RNA sequence: UAUUCUCAAACUUUAAAUAGGUAGGACGGUGCGGCUGCUUUGUUGAGCCGCACCACGGAAUCAAGAGCUCCAAGUGGGCCAUUUUUGGUAAGCAGAACUGGCGAUGCGGGAUGAACCGGAAGCCGGGUUACGGUGCCAAACUGCGCGCUAACCUAGAUCCCACAAAGGGUGUUGGUCGAUUAAGACAGCGCCGAAUCAACUAGCCCCGAAAAUGGAUGGCGCUUAAGCGCGCGACCUACACCCGGCCGUCGGGGCAAGUGCCAGGCCCCGAUGAGUAGGAGGGCGCGGCGGUCGCUGCAAAACCUUGGGCGCGAGCCUGGGCGGAGCGGCCGUCGGUGCAGAUCUUGGU
């Protein structure tokens, strides 16, 4: 007994019931993933500020 | 104009006194949809 | 009812004549027709000649 | 993976422009990128390193990191019922400085100048620009009128250049 | 004052049209700045 | 006096630009039930024949044309092109009426009746008042008679109004010519 | 060598429409000073940090408001439609894209129908419409107008839709291009006398057109149509729109030196009402327990009744009868607590 394989029918309606949610952007963003050397220097500068 | 217009609740008009011609067609083709320019006034008379 | 109404003329005679001439010219151009000479293959059918 | 390779369906997207292949102009490597800059992602098909995924091609994002050869870009991506700020690293060859905010600073400066002038003369003004509105009335000089009429039909002219 | 203004605007428009005709040219009326919009279809089967 | 079809002279031009400070002004004589539809058809023709759209065009003037003497009979000729189920064709027709508006209404009705051509499938190329001697159709030429005489062959029997209408009558109608 | 007919999902210089991304300030700008182990030949830059000043809110429209978190149900067979579209001769076939719909949804129209058209809904009065209609069935004209058709085939009669083609017609109705003609057009006898010949085009009609119970424009019928194409007025018709009444829900407001209140109350003001699976709130009903207030041989429970009334409802109160010994209201609390189904169990019919 074969069945349907795939479809995107009704998915946009589901997404729009509560979406499309845009996360609130804060003034300061996380520094994870940035150049480690630059972050090290910035931390030292803040320490001696 | 913006503040005054927003202050006005959307007007709840009655059904046209004389009916409509055809709402599935543009006013240009003899229907009712679209810009009917100065002739909207008579429709308003019949709808108010 | 009294039939004693005044004879009021807002526009003087010369300007009234000018207005009438302008209106007549405007009507003349309003009812004017094209010469239909651009359709050479249909000159006989259109009655130009 | 899962039925589609990394560069699947990129025959046209990742190809280079006609008669624009070969060496890359030096202007690409002389650009300056800084945090907060808006950039456009345009994949150069000749640079196979630091290539963004095809999805990010043709999308504009903001710079959040600056390495030796690449720049970090944050690009919005819609996944079902929310928008994800996906952070990627892309080589400068694949990125171009965006003009999406070129007029902002100019407009702000002019608004500040106009507001200062209005305050000097003791007036209150709005510096907001407005959409094009209706034009006022005007007089048009009469000229020779050319009459337009419908064209008599001729079947021989139904073909481009005639039958 | 508003009633007087409305009458004056109507008279001015008529006079402008007449003067344009007299001069042999055309007067283009100012484009409408205001519209009244009436919904004529129901709320069933609506596109987003 | 109400006519279904009115004749308008619509005047318009392309929006002035730097290249064209004074663009060519175009005029048309059009038939429509309203001035709004007349302007719509004017812009349709301008777009199709002169490459001037309504969006980048200017409306200058629109005036109704009324018959000079609606109290007298005239012969009207109409040159038109219409679309059939299988193509386009040209057609010349003649009518007799007191006004050209009535002649145009007759033309629309006759096209609908004889060729099943809807109103939007008909384009009017030319109109003119034809003298009696220059008429080409026998239908119009048959009433060019100084002494025209015929009986009323078909007359419908009805009361002056529905006030006097009755379901039953004592005698059958008495008809004669 | 210069031309030329015709082409591409896995060709392409060029290249739309629709759709995709970004930005349009209070997380801004300007001027000084400071931190660094990073960077520079270079306090050269890069970030960050303090001080001082400015910043009419920096496009439109809307904003029945915005954000965040926890626990959890059901679902994980779908199907249909315009447009795009793959395999297949095709399928009421099989498979994809966007959107909508049915499923879960009644209501008016399409005779009839899950999907078409209209339109979505608390209980009512009045008015007006949507789609569709106004010869009867059947509410509204045999209304006012113009042409076409005559079916000796069951003429024809309204999106989906309940099919018809290529070829034809000297049936009839309009148009297009040609030829002859009052120095006389064509047929019959040089007489005779005013129209004649030919090809295309497309409306209606006809041929093309054969199946099994008797029968389907829905039926009857309809031809100065009640058929076909196009108009004009006036009418009919939804649970849709407008005004009013009432019920519920949601939101807002008023009420204390309290003449002051089931404040868990009363009063006032706006908007609004579809619901399967599923969730929740407030209530109705049964049998015990802890308390409290009562009824009953001057007749309890149970049962019976075209007696009566209250509540939207679950139910409740009561007249009358029968019965002949117990029973109920209220506040808490508890449970083997509510049946139309299960080829359900037992008994009875
Ligand atoms: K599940
Ligand atoms: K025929
Ligand atoms: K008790
Ligand atoms: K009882
Ligand atoms: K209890
Ligand atoms: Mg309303
Ligand atoms: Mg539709
Ligand atoms: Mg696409
Ligand atoms: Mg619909
Ligand atoms: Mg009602
Ligand atoms: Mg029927
Ligand atoms: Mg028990």
């Amino acid at each position: 007994a074969k069945s349907k394989n795939h479809t995107a029918h009704n998915q946009s309606y589901k997404a729009h019931r509560n979406g499309i949610k845009k996360p609130r952007k804060h003034r300061h963003s996380s520094t994870k993933g940035m150049d480690p050397k630059f972050l090290r220097n910035q931390r030292y500068a803040r320490k001696h500020n | 104009f913006k503040e005054a217009n927003n202050f006005l609740w959307p007007f709840q008009l009655k059904a046209p006194l004389g009916g409509l011609k055809k709402k599935r067609n543009h006013y240009v083709e003899g229907g009712d949809a679209g810009n009917r320019e100065n002739y909207i006034n008579e429709l308003i008379r019949r709808m108010n | 009812k009294e039939k004693l109404d005044k004879k009021r003329h807002q526009v003087t005679k010369e300007e009234a004549s000018a207005i009438r001439a302008a209106g007549t010219s405007w009507f003349k151009t309003m009812i004017s027709d094209s010469d239909y000479t651009e359709f050479e293959n249909f000159t006989k059918w259109l009655g130009v000649t | 993976p899962a039925g589609h390779g990394l560069r699947s369906r990129t025959r046209d997207s990742f190809s280079r422009a006609f008669r624009k292949k070969g060496t890359i102009p030096l202007s690409t490597y002389l650009r300056i990128f800084k945090i907060g800059d808006y950039v456009d992602i345009k994949v150069n098909g000749a640079i196979h390193k630091g290539m963004p995924h095809k999805f990010y091609h043709g999308r504009t994002g903001r710079v959040w990191n600056v390495t030796k050869r690449a720049v970090g870009v944050e690009v919005n991506k819609q996944v079902r019922n929310k928008i994800l700020r996906k952070r990627i690293h892309v080589r400068i060859e694949h990125v171009q400085l965006s003009r999406c905010t070129e007029e902002v600073k100019e407009r702000m400066k002019k608004n500040d100048q106009l507001k200062a002038e209005a305050k000097a003369r003791g007036e209150v003004i709005s510096t907001k620009r407005q959409p094009v509105g209706p034009k006022p009335g005007f007089m048009v000089e009469g000229a020779t009128l050319e009459t337009v009429t419908p064209i008599p039909y001729d079947v021989v002219n139904d073909l481009k250049g005639g039958y | 004052q508003y009633a007087k203004e409305y009458e004056a605007q109507e008279r001015e428009l008529i006079q402008l049209k007449r003067e344009a005709r007299l001069k042999g040219g055309f007067y283009v009326d100012p484009e409408a700045k205001l519209l009244f919009i009436i919904r004529i279809r129901g709320i069933n089967a609506m596109a987003p | 006096v109400t006519y279904k079809f009115h004749q308008y002279q619509v005047v318009g031009r392309a929006l002035p630009t730097e290249n064209d400070e004074h663009p060519k002004i175009y005029r048309m004589k059009l038939w429509a039930t309203n001035e709004v539809r007349a302007k719509s058809k004017f812009w349709y023709y301008l777009r199709k024949l002169k490459k001037v759209k309504k969006s980048n065009g200017q409306m200058l003037a629109i005036n109704e044309i009324f018959e000079k003497n609606p109290t007298k009979i005239k012969n009207y000729g109409i040159w038109l092109r219409y679309q059939s189920r299988t193509g386009y064709h040209n057609m010349y027709k003649e009518y007799r009426d007191t006004t050209l508006n009535g002649a145009v209404e007759q033309m629309y009705t006759e096209m609908a009746s004889r060729h099943r051509v809807r109103h939007h499938c008909i384009q009017i190329i030319k109109t003119a008042t034809i003298p009696a001697k220059l008429c080409k159709r026998e239908s119009t030429k048959q009433f060019h008679d100084s002494k025209i005489k015929f009986p009323l062959v078909f007359k419908k029997v009805r009361p002056p109004s529905r006030k006097l209408k009755t379901t039953y009558k004592a005698t059958r109608p008495n008809l004669f010519m």
